[PDB]
């Protein structure tokens, strides 16, 4: 085997490289990179570093609608939504029910709903409670007994009366009641639907989301249909005219709780999603806190989707005047400036390390981070020259 | 496109454009090193370096900031170091300390100076700086049981300093032996020598070689390659956490796995394997290895 | 060309009289063989607020009055008299408070009875397969209205209430009431109860001014009403006597009510709880009614009320008196004046020059009440 | 107890204790006035008090500051005004300006200086001062249509004065006449007099007399009585609002009513009747007017 011809390939800092290839007299060969390394124009499209100032808006607004364009119509099976997502909340043109059809298309369900529906009589098949029992709820909370009126008007299978005690009682058997009521008696992914949008709606997200990892046929179901279920969601927001992008808190806790059940279930696309409908801010610190999952990079941090995507998210939170900048992502931006320099786009290059440079020097000089990114930063320049 | 034949009558082993893609060094089964110069298209043989006594297996260019210098490793278990000067080559150090082949030699990140990294059969791994200005001392570790093929350095990194509440350097680097581990080394001041820092185990024959990824992101990564015929990828969330182990991809490949090296920007992997084809490999989204390219030629 | 009856008061405690037969007599005589002192306003311990005072005196003397007046007059309804003693002794739990309004436990031994527990046939109604994905495709396209008005055509009330909670407490309440009234004075009390912790007491109880049939159950059940709210409020171990705003809205609201159907007594009962300030500024803004003085101004328990239930308010240190009931204490030293108790009357007088000097010298009230008590003041030498 | 037989030995229309309650002042048809001197349990005749021409109707006492002073009104259409200087009796002042009998006399709130109100059958009121210092002038103005059986003050009070941003005091007194009203009257400086400020309407007969209550609290109280065999109540919350009336029992009386007297502390109300007995009353909790003692004797 040391006696056997191998492969040989190398790559150099002069964006060339070196390869040997046993034949099926060797031959050794040097050629540039980009004939093997076939480049993207997406990095070299991409207007400068964004919130360097020299910026306009214009520039990238047209150039995310020629990406996406692009993209989707060279490509049709690629995902969209992350672009499309990042798009909107460019642009201010972003409602809770533009967002809700981009994830979900509800013009399938109009159909359906427009089809004729009977409106005719039916019979009893349902319970509910009679004059005695009804004096018995009355008296019970007459006497303060929460306990003994719920489980008088569960027993006797009246949900109405049930949900109205109770409501006296807190949001916890509030949500027993709706899931004795819908699972009582195929049937099953709809209870699955109703039971999550009426439990995010009063602060049981939490709660209904974690149900999920015990059921593996439920869990199956959530993760397979992530995209209708945020939809409904969001859908269901009450407009508000003056806070448009004003996320009510019960339904930013469910953003999150399955932005990270949809993480465990490896799928760290939809996770993302759900962290940026949420304004989630990227860092090292953990979404929730009694979980470790981060919400670090948009996609995996290596792929260019990613470097793009993150800079814009941070774009978008730089309109926030409060807003200093996402450190976490620091390193892939000088990432971003080393492929641009492999792609001889010393132009380019140069235009991040120098925002970068006072992006960095804008930093406690002790950090640790600092100390590395500013190193870092220096051989990324030096190369670029 | 350059196009060099007959680099060599016997076996070529080892070919490596300099820092600016100016010069290329070739290695051979015949015992020597060979200089071309690359400017353009062209090229032309610029010096034959004889010197070692059995096939010389690897090469390695040192940064330009020390001058035009070279780095030969040998079956005759020496460690050869050559200079550029005037436009002509010549021998200005010899690194002979092991006692069987030596597998592979490497410059350490510039930040150390001008410091190789040496891996043997012997079962050992040494440590010698290069200098024309004063006196060098190797350092040896016993690293591996069967014997060492491959060692690669860590990027350079400053870390928290508890003992003093200060900022101190970790030298790392990786190596891989024919006892099928891969082996993590941290420099230790107290000890004054390179410490085990963690023993990786995963594959099940002989590991060929392993690259510690230069990525300028925060995670750490590496590539083993082995004759297992799989390339194990080991990330590192944490600088002081546990090695996160992952298949390059499900299935054995088809022949023995050789060489394995990181572009520069540190996202793309170039396999080299026993099928005779160079695979180039690169994350989605999901974070999975997927085909980036190949060379088959 | 006849001959009338006299009668005459004096400055003196003396009362001049003439009464035709049945030679006319003219007869002088103290005012107390006339009139005769109730040992209440005599034995009240002073002005409290008086800082001379003693919490002590004060909680005794309630103890007996009480005990003296229920005793000498069983008839006699003792809510406020009860209900202020409470409220002196912060022993306060809703819990104590409601048992006074109306005893929960005649209740219990029904409760305790036996109950049949036989499996039932179907009463209700409840969305079919069909129904139920029309409810949620119209979930799912954020239809709301469609979703409800579909649940309440087929008379499902529980999916009527889910859906009724995506769409605030408005719609929430129409959901009870429809299941309630669909098809007695059961859903009447069910209704305000669910009300009242939701926020819409001021919408539950603006439906009684419109039906006379409720209104009635209302005001003639009001002590039960008040007494199942104040049983269901959330114990709070931290502060116990804190109201919750929706149970303090229903309190005023319900009040308010009250005192329009002439139930002053009622309403001041309320007042009390929900502890509402004795002022002329109308309690509530969307109405007129306020809350000048516990009961008649010109009755001897007001005055007695009216200054316990002040000094109550004074344990705050921030607070600072009450002003719409200074002309009521000048006229309870005028009433001590009557009954020869100039003692206790200087004590007032004394007390109330300071009260009314710590007043702008430029008001109506005080250039009044200055004189006023100028007036009585001087007729207690 | 002090009983006084035989005072006169015609009708006794008025009978009424000085401020200390140690002299008593009677009157009578007999057209006199006469004083007795009250001291403890025992009593005797100071002087008898001759001047009028008719029957004397009512008589009353003037604050005590102003000394011991009395003053009488008339059938005869006059009102004489009676000194107690070192223990003896005399006339001091007449007020003659009526063209029929004078049925009401009242000293004002001392806060107004020696002042009287007199109400008289021609239909007109009259104010008047005493002085002993300088001179008068009546003040006349046209009260009723038939007449004026009865005028009473309203208490001293001080109120806001607009146009200049100040305080000013508001007099104010009610009348009751044969035309079945009872008004209230309020000074005007402008206008140099007292004018009509309200109109009560209530009573189907002609009103004997109207008391104001002489309450310290906020709200204003008046007793009306008439021959309708009724007696209203009115209260106002607020010297510029409306005025409420009330029955004081919801059934007629036996017979017809003459007087209404406030005691001092303004709660408790005692009416004279035909029946020829006197009723005490005052408000319960719910503010109905109850039995407060009677005297039938």
């Amino acid at each position: 085997l040391l006696r056997r011809q191998f492969p040989i390939f190398h790559w150099s800092a002069a964006n060339k490289v070196v390869y040997a290839v046993p034949p099926i007299v060797q031959e050794i060969k040097v050629t540039p990179i980009d004939q093997i390394i076939k480049p993207n124009d997406m990095l070299k499209s991409f207007p400068g570093p964004l919130g360097s100032a020299k910026l306009k808006k214009k520039d990238l607004t047209k150039w995310m609608e020629t990406t996406i364009k692009s993209i989707s119509e060279n490509e049709s099976s690629t995902d969209m939504t992350i672009w499309q997502l990042l798009e909107m909340k460019l642009n201010d043109k972003v409602n809770w029910k533009n967002i809700s059809k981009l994830l979900y298309n509800s013009d399938e369900l109009l159909m359906y709903l427009s089809q004729p529906f009977p409106n005719g009589d039916m019979i009893p098949n349902a319970y509910r409670l009679d004059i005695n029992c009804q004096m018995r709820v009355l008296a019970f909370l007459q006497t303060g007994n929460h306990d003994e009126a719920l489980r008088l008007a569960l027993s006797k299978r009246d949900y109405a009366i049930a949900l109205l005690v109770g409501s006296l009682m807190g949001k916890d058997r509030w949500s027993e009641v709706i899931q004795k009521y819908l699972y009582e008696g195929d049937q099953k992914e709809l209870a699955h639907f109703l039971l999550l949008i009426f439990q995010v709606f009063v602060g049981n997200s939490k709660m209904a989301i974690k149900s999920f990892y015990t059921n593996n046929e439920t869990s199956q179901w959530a993760s397979e249909n992530w995209k209708s279920i945020v939809a409904a969601v969001l859908i269901n927001i009450p407009e508000n005219n003056e806070d448009p992008l004003l996320i009510p808190p019960v339904v930013l806790e469910f953003l999150i709780e399955f932005g990270i059940f949809l993480t465990k279930k490896g799928l760290t696309a939809a996770a993302s999603t759900l962290f940026i409908i949420g304004n989630v801010p990227l860092s090292n610190e953990p979404v929730m806190a009694d979980s470790d999952v981060i919400f670090e990079s948009i996609g995996n941090m290596n792929t260019f989707e990613s470097i793009l995507w993150d800079e814009i998210y941070e774009y978008i939170f730089s309109y926030d005047p409060k807003f200093k900048g996402f450190s976490s992502i620091l390193p892939q931006k000088i990432y971003h400036a080393s492929l641009l320099q492999e792609q001889g786009l010393n132009s380019l290059g140069t235009k991040y390390t120098d925002y970068l440079s006072s992006s960095v020097r804008k930093l406690p000089k002790k950090d640790i981070l600092t100390i590395n990114l500013t190193r870092e930063l220096s051989e990324v320049a030096s190369r670029l020259s | 496109m350059v196009v060099i034949a007959n680099a060599h009558n016997e076996l070529i082993h080892d070919a490596v454009l300099d820092y600016y893609g100016k010069r290329l060094a070739t290695c051979s089964s015949d015992k020597t090193i060979k200089i071309f110069e690359v400017e353009g298209e062209t090229h032309k043989l610029i010096d034959t370096l004889t010197g070692h006594e059995g096939p010389v297996w690897r090469v390695d260019w040192a940064h330009p900031k020390f001058g035009t210098i070279l780095a030969s490793c040998s079956y005759d278990g020496k460690v050869l170091i050559w200079k550029e000067e005037n436009g002509r080559w010549s021998q200005i150090a010899v690194h002979a300390v092991h006692s069987a082949s030596v597998n592979s030699v490497q410059w350490a990140p510039h930040e150390y100076g001008p410091l190789l990294l040496v891996a043997s059969s012997d079962g050992k791994v040494s440590v010698v700086e290069f200098k024309e200005n004063g006196t060098t001392s190797p350092i040896i570790i016993d690293a591996h049981a069967i014997g060492v093929n491959s060692a690669s350095w860590a990027p350079a990194t400053i870390e928290e300093d508890g003992e003093h509440n200060g900022t101190k350097e970790s030298r790392k680097f990786v190596t891989g032996g024919a006892d099928n581990l891969v082996k993590i080394w941290k420099y230790n001041s107290d000890a004054q020598t390179y410490v085990l820092e963690s023993t990786l185990e995963g594959h099940s024959d002989w590991v060929r070689d392993v690259a510690w990824s230069p990525t300028v992101l925060l995670r750490s990564y590496l590539a083993s390659v082995s004759q297992d015929r799989t390339c194990i990828i080991w990330t590192q969330d944490n600088e002081q956490g546990p090695w996160k182990k992952t298949l390059l991809k499900e299935e054995k490949f088809p022949d023995v796995l050789w060489r394995a090296s990181w572009s520069l920007s540190g996202n793309v992997l170039a396999l080299s394997g026993g099928d005779n084809k160079v695979t180039l490999w690169k994350e989605n989204l999901e974070g999975k290895w997927e085909p980036a390219g190949e060379v088959h030629q």
